DNA sequence: TAATTCCCCCCCTTCGGTGCTTTGCACCGAAGGGGGGG
């Protein structure tokens, strides 16, 4: 086993068991039966002072329950990524790789002993229908899924396991993050599959991503035959706000279009200089902004906006006004009513690019009353691990400025 | 008890207490002298001497039956020193909670904390000093062998040693339901009265196997039990008889007190609202000071007390039923709601009546209501319910629809009662052809708390008006209300305001402050209104 | 002052911290009071 041992200067998770329903607390008791029958998990009292949420989620097309320990705080604590070698330094291939299949391998880690004096920090409470008893609490023997250093002590058996496979198809890009393998090539999708079950095969005897067609969303200015003073006054707004992320925006003709008190209605004729000015803007904003690299060092910060028909904006920076990427994700309605859902469909997608792109996940600014997500969120959540997030409560002063 | 002791530790780097028994009435004295007896007798506490340094306050208060004594220590500084635990109560289980059972018994644990081992190395923390008579010998030393009460360990371990001695029979008798609270223990089952007895006589020897004695006293055999602060009957349940004080007088805790007793009730009893009660807390700085009624107040308990004096009563869930929750409005941004499985049989009745944000409107209001409904229904069933709530389908989807977060509401439908939840006004998508159109500036500096407010016309008017004490936000806010007030019924407003924007965007009917409040008078008063906002002072 | 305790859930009010910026204003969590349980 690894010493595993917690940032200096920190103590410990100590985050409250949020309530479940009926049918997750029924397949948490039964996967937790099971758990401590083959000694993964341990009962333990209350002398134990760590806590950290625990839920259960169906993931896509599968009747199986799984459940996820929210082990965030843990996470942010622990820096065993560095005393065990952390996941290998980011392929920067695999964002420009055609077939990237995510492959759950978490259940490997149920093999591995944790360290004995980290093993109260994985404590765990699964609620009670109605508080008929006491919750009942556990705590992890093995590595658990989840956490950050399950994939860091795993490592070396990862890669002895993936060796013979590593060597045998040299142009296959395999990465781990947390109890998922990202494994991108560019053959067929036939030989992908094909060749994925391969890998699925020698894992057992030891979901497609397109990277490709990930496109930036660049912002575009309205096309018209006729402006009236409301629409110079909106291009006007848009371009002031898009002069923070493109210097050299120049609105010195169209804000003197507009002046002089006059109805929004009013159409008002643009003059050449005006005219060659918002070209030039176009074709400024046509270019993708230069001067913007990712930090290792600094965090993600992913924003989302609501753009209302099922639509989506979201930007992942690491400084305001420096756009690492922009996107939209678009649900096209088709019987879908549900925002929380939707928004949640959002994350796990910007997560899976975030940490196909870079390596990490960003912290989410999530467009949504904190209630209601802490409420719902669970529901439709289908991935292994949880990003970091915070709700902003104040209308998004980009509005539809990201369209 | 054989139940094995849970290791305890003080915080690093820390000692036991210290502190020096206070004096105490010589009926304090006798009890303690008594129960102290009593226990080392038992074993429960051993005499010390000198070799132990420690010291701890004890006192007793009287239980709720009466003429017999709790003996509690002040263990306030050892609680301090002493390592954290985690509590494995999440919460309190409730009678509408509970399915229909044939048979039911309620059994309590007779002196449970005492009951409990208490871990060796951490007992001479527990050092005690009952006083003297009077006075004059120096007082008998004591150390706790058994959990104390007054220290912030006892309750989770009790707990946990209680759940590990129930497991083996639960284990063995998966049709017995034992709702455990602390020592409290509810035991249903569906067997005839002779056989639920039976099990019952087992369970308690069992008990006592593990040294805990379940006295006749508190044992219940027959409807209705009291249980939790509610009496349960073999179809329905109540709460405990609630006694509204009924003074000439008030002070503030006198309110407090009647409002927490509201809560309480409210729980069962439908309509129940706190709000103008509430408000006469607002303010006020010492609990013994007189607060007249201000006849808002008046007439809210006056209705509260209507309510109270009819009888009502929940009935128990039934799994094979759908859960229904229904929200009226009752103004003030109040709700109730009542969930229930069949017409006019409540489960449980609530009330929602937090005012979150600065400005808000009914919609918003009833999404929090719904939320918190579906979270306390995820505790008490294990499910969420399908809603009846006052507001149009049309209304819900034009404001999700428009709206810049993401809401949502589960499976629900509408329900025609007359205080419907609606939208009092609508911002304009595009500008009113035809409306006259208002640019609005207001401006304030940060030194003299003064400003100015006013607008420019297209056709020409104008005009600006001074303020004081206003900030630049107050002043964009005047600024607009000025152009809602010179205006028509149709209006184009253009604010250099991206704070005012916000606020009205989110089209509240209520604020806390009275400006918006006129403003939203205004807005609701107009037929048309278009905001657009402009960057800054590059053009108008 | 006078009575001094612990743990859990809830509501309502107050106050300080945080964040964005328009250094005021909005939002949130913890702690005070109250209710209820043991
Ligand atoms: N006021 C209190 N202060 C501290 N702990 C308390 C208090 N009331 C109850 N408890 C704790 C300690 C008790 O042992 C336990 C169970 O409460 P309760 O049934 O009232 O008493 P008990 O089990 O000591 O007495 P009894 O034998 O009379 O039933 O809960």
């Amino acid at each position: 086993t690894v010493p595993v041992k917690l940032k200096p200067g920190m103590d410990g998770p100590k985050v409250k068991q949020w309530p479940l329903t009926e049918e997750k607390i029924k397949a948490l008791v039964e996967i937790c039966t099971e758990m401590e029958k083959e000694g993964k998990i341990s009962k333990i009292g209350p002398e134990n002072p760590y806590n950290t949420p625990v839920f259960a989620i169906k993931k896509k097309d599968s009747t199986k329950w799984r459940k996820l320990v929210d082990f965030r705080e843990l996470n942010k604590r622990t820096q065993d990524f560095w005393e065990v070698q952390l996941g290998i330094p980011h392929p920067a291939g695999l964002k420009k790789k055609k077939s990237v299949t995510v492959l759950d391998v978490g259940d490997a880690y149920f093999s591995v002993p944790l360290d004995e004096d980290f093993r109260k920090y994985t404590a765990f409470t699964i609620p009670s229908i109605n508080n008929e008893t006491p919750g009942i609490r556990y705590q992890y023997n093995v590595l658990p899924q989840g956490w950050k250093g399950s994939p860091a002590i795993f490592q070396s058996s990862m890669t002895k396991i993936l060796e013979p496979f590593k060597k045998q198809n040299p142009d296959i890009v395999i990465y781990q993050y947390m109890d998922d393998l990202y494994v991108g090539s560019d053959l067929e999708i036939g030989q992908h599959r094909t060749k994925i079950e391969e890998l699925r095969q020698h894992l057992l005897r030891w979901y497609e991503l397109h990277p490709d067609k990930w496109t930036v969303q660049p912002i575009v200015l309205p096309e018209k035959d006729s402006w009236t003073v409301n629409d110079i006054q909106k291009l006007v707004g848009k371009l002031n706000w898009a002069s923070q992320i493109y210097p050299g925006i120049k609105v010195r003709q169209l804000c003197k279009l507009l002046r002089g008190t006059k109805a929004l209605t009013e159409v008002i004729p643009l003059t050449e200089e005006a005219e060659l000015e918002l070209a030039e803007n176009r074709e400024i904003l046509k270019e993708p902004v230069h001067g913007v690299y990712y930090d290792p060092s600094k965090d993600l910060i992913a924003e989302i906006q609501k753009q209302g028909q099922g639509q989506w904006t979201y930007q992942i920076y690491q400084e305001p006004f420096k756009n690492l990427k922009t996107g939209k994700y678009a649900r096209m309605r088709g019987a879908h009513t549900n925002d929380v859902k939707q928004l949640t469909e959002a994350v796990q997608k910007i997560t899976t690019e975030s940490i196909v792109i870079w390596g990490k996940t960003p912290k989410f600014k999530l467009p949504i009353q904190k209630e209601t997500w802490e409420t719902w969120w669970t529901e439709y959540w289908q991935a292994t691990w949880i990003p970091e997030w915070e709700f902003v409560n104040t209308p998004p002063l980009v509005k539809l400025w990201y369209q | 008890s054989p139940i094995e002791t849970v290791p305890v530790k003080l915080k690093p780097g820390m000692d036991g207490p210290k502190v020096k028994q206070w004096p105490l009435t010589e009926e304090k004295i006798k009890a303690l002298v008594e129960i102290c007896t009593e226990m080392e007798k038992e074993g429960k506490i051993s005499k010390i001497g000198p070799e132990n340094p420690y010291n701890t306050p004890v006192f007793a208060i009287k239980k709720k039956d009466s003429t017999k004594w709790r003996k509690l220590v002040d263990f306030r500084e050892l609680n301090k020193r002493t390592q954290d635990f985690w509590e494995v109560q999440l919460g309190i289980p409730h009678p509408a909670g509970l399915k229909k059972k044939k048979s039911v018994t309620v059994l309590d644990v007779g002196d449970a904390y005492f009951s409990v081992p208490l871990d060796e190395d951490f007992r001479k923390y527990t050092a005690f000093t009952i006083p003297s008579i009077n006075n004059e010998t120096p007082g008998i030393r004591y150390q706790y062998n058994v959990l104390p009460q007054g220290w912030k360990g006892s309750p989770a371990i009790f707990q946990s040693s209680m759940t590990k001695i129930l497991e083996p029979f639960k284990k063995q008798n998966p049709d017995i339901v034992i709702y455990q609270y602390m020592d409290d223990l509810y035991v249903g089952s569906d067997l005839e009265i002779g056989q639920h007895r039976t099990k019952i006589e087992e369970l308690r020897q069992h008990l006592l196997r593990w040294g805990l004695t379940t006295p006749d006293k508190k044992h219940q055999k027959e409807p209705p039990f009291l249980w939790m602060g509610y009496e349960l009957h073999p179809d329905k349940w109540t709460v405990q008889p609630i006694v509204l004080p009924e003074k000439d007088s008030w002070t503030v805790n006198d309110i407090q007190k009647l409002v927490g007793k509201l809560n309480w009730a409210s729980q069962i009893y439908p309509g129940i609202k706190v709000r103008q009660l509430s408000k006469l807390l607002r303010g006020t700085k010492a609990l013994t000071e007189v607060i007249p009624l201000t006849e808002e107040a008046e007439l809210e308990l006056a209705e509260n007390r209507e309510i109270l004096k009819e009888p009502v009563h929940g009935v128990y869930y039934d799994p094979s039923k759908d859960l229904i929750a229904e929200i009226q409005k009752q103004g003030q941004g109040q709700w109730t709601y009542q969930i229930y499985q069949e017409p006019f049989k409540n489960l449980k009745t609530g009330k929602y009546a937090r005012m979150r944000g600065a400005h808000t409107n009914d919609v918003k209001q009833l999404t929090e209501a719904v939320q918190k409904i579906t979270t306390e229904s995820i505790v008490i069933w294990g499910k969420t319910p399908k809603f009846k709530l006052p507001i149009q389908k049309e209304t819900w989807e034009t404001w999700w629809t428009e709206y810049w977060q993401a809401t949502w509401i589960p499976e629900w439908e509408f329900v025609n009662t007359p205080p419907l939840v609606k939208l009092w006004y609508q911002l304009e998508k595009e500008p009113i052809v035809g409306a006259e159109t208002f640019y609005v500036d207001g401006a304030a500096n940060r030194e003299t708390k003064l400003g100015k407010a006013g607008y420019v016309t297209n056709k020409g008017r104008q005009k600006v008006v001074p303020l004081t004490n206003t900030t630049n936000q107050k002043t964009e806010l005047q600024a607009i209300y000025l152009a809602l007030q010179d205006s028509g019924l149709e209006v184009n407003i253009v604010t250099n305001s991206q704070y005012a924007l916000g606020i009205i965007q989110a089209q509240p009917d209520k604020s806390e402050s009275e400006l918006v409040n006129q403003i939203i008078e205004q807005l609701i008063k107009k037929e048309k209104v278009y905001l657009a906002w402009v960057p800054a002072h590059k053009g108008i």
